[PDB]
């Protein structure tokens, strides 16, 4: 939840974050985005 | 704190 509602005003995104949870595990969990 | 704005 504290994940879910975090937004540029507040927080920071790393680009591991974004590679790992954008990229490799939803393509290893079956799950594609649009 | 971002502060990007």
């Amino acid at each position: 939840l504290n994940v879910h509602h975090r937004s540029p005003r507040t927080h920071t995104m790393p680009t591991w974050v974004r590679r790992v949870f954008l990229d490799i595990v939803p393509r290893l969990l079956l799950m594609k985005r649009p | 704190q971002p502060r990007h704005h």
